[PDB]
């Protein structure tokens, strides 16, 4: 992982040099954490690193 | 400005959340409405809530 | 179509457990919170928790 | 004159007491009187102590409880929930209140004892608790309100009228008292085999030390009682 917070978590993929080659992006992926989305029933979904 | 209550805001029962105007129902503009209108003013704009 | 503008006002509600909410175990068991009681009512063991 | 034949106890007998933990013993007892005195001590021990917490906290940058602060691992709910825990002690005589501006930055994390050089008027108990997890470049600004009650206080009892924006109301824990045991053993007086001796552990919170809790809960049952004489009966 690269970077953790309570909105993202960024992290860098290990790829192979053939994966790197063929592969447009970058190794890193930035994750976005669901915050108070509120759900069909009421509840909520909030996630944490 | 929209008529749009703030983030952060305490919702107690009865607040305005999204506060809205509807043009009222003007009928036809009899003479009496429009000297009552004409002297008094606009008290009564075409607005409901 | 035919509707100009949409606002949306997402409220959160803060609930914790009071007499009346509905609790339930595992194995079919529920029940509602019918009092709320303070530590010192409470049944206790021999060290006192 | 018929209560005179009473065997009236020496004193209370502190065994071991640190600042949290305490162990206290009252002999001789009356075979029965052991338990009254103890569940009295305990029930008033365990609800009517007053002690110093948060009630309310005003981050920059956090308009509501339900929100994040950017750079912050942990939310604004969880920050308020170890907020909650942080206990505070007298150091200074007659302070009722507190507002407390804290601004920490540089620190992998961000504690409770970070809060002593902006507090003059108490002292943290638990500098070790971890209030929230930052980044190395990430700047708090908060404030905090240090006020004095007995009980727990929910938010709603708790919101200031006259508060700025972004003052969130918290839930005030300030019971001191975290936990009462006392057991009932036989003590022996002369021939008599059936004599009681109650012994009592306390372990509070560190604001206030075990003895004065003690005496504190002696005080409040005494006040109580003393309005059964027969002056204050009509």
């Amino acid at each position: 992982v690269e970077y953790v917070d309570a909105q993202k978590i960024t992290i860098k993929y290990d790829r192979t040099e053939e994966e790197r080659l063929v592969s447009f992006e970058e190794d890193s992926k930035t994750y976005e954490l669901v915050k108070f989305r509120k759900t069909n029933q009421g509840t909520s979904i909030n996630l944490k690193p | 400005e929209y008529g749009m209550i703030r983030i952060g805001a305490e919702v107690k029962p009865g607040d305005i959340l999204i506060g809205k105007i509807t043009p009222k129902g003007e009928s036809d503009p009899t003479p009496e409405e429009k000297l009552l209108r004409a002297i008094f003013g606009d008290k009564a704009g075409d607005v409901k809530d | 179509a035919g509707i100009m503008k949409l606002a949306k006002v997402y409220i959160a509600k803060k609930r914790k457990l009071k007499v009346g909410d509905k609790m339930a175990g595992r194995h079919g068991n529920k029940g509602i919170v019918a009092r709320i009681v303070r530590q010192e009512d409470m049944p206790f063991l021999e060290d006192g928790t | 004159m018929a209560l005179l034949n009473f065997q009236k106890p020496d004193k209370v007998i502190m065994i071991d007491s640190t600042d949290f933990e305490g162990k206290f013993e009252f002999r001789p007892l009356e075979p029965g009187y052991g338990l009254t005195v103890g569940n009295a001590l305990r029930r008033v021990l365990l609800s009517s102590l007053e002690g110093f917490a948060i009630t309310s906290v005003r981050i920059d940058g956090v308009e509501h409880e339900f929100s994040v602060v950017p750079g912050v691992v942990e939310d604004v709910t969880e920050i308020i929930l170890n907020l909650k825990q942080v206990r505070f002690k007298r150091q200074i005589d007659d302070v009722e209140s507190e507002t407390v501006s804290i601004s920490v930055s540089g620190k992998e994390q961000l504690t409770a004892g970070d809060f002593q050089k902006f507090i003059s008027g108490y002292q943290v108990l638990n500098p070790d608790l971890v209030i929230c997890n930052m980044g190395p470049k990430v700047s708090i600004n908060m404030e905090i309100v240090i006020e004095k009650g007995r009980g727990y206080v929910p938010a709603e009892e708790n919101k200031k009228s006259n508060a700025p924006l972004g003052s969130i109301a918290v839930d005030s824990v300030y019971t001191p008292v975290k936990n009462v045991k006392y057991s009932i053993e036989n003590y022996r007086v002369e021939q008599k085999t059936d004599y009681e001796k109650l012994v009592f552990e306390i372990i509070t919170d560190g604001s206030i030390h075990p003895k004065d809790a003690l005496t504190e809960a002696a005080k409040v049952l005494i006040h109580h009682f003393m309005l059964f004489s027969d002056e204050r009966i009509t």
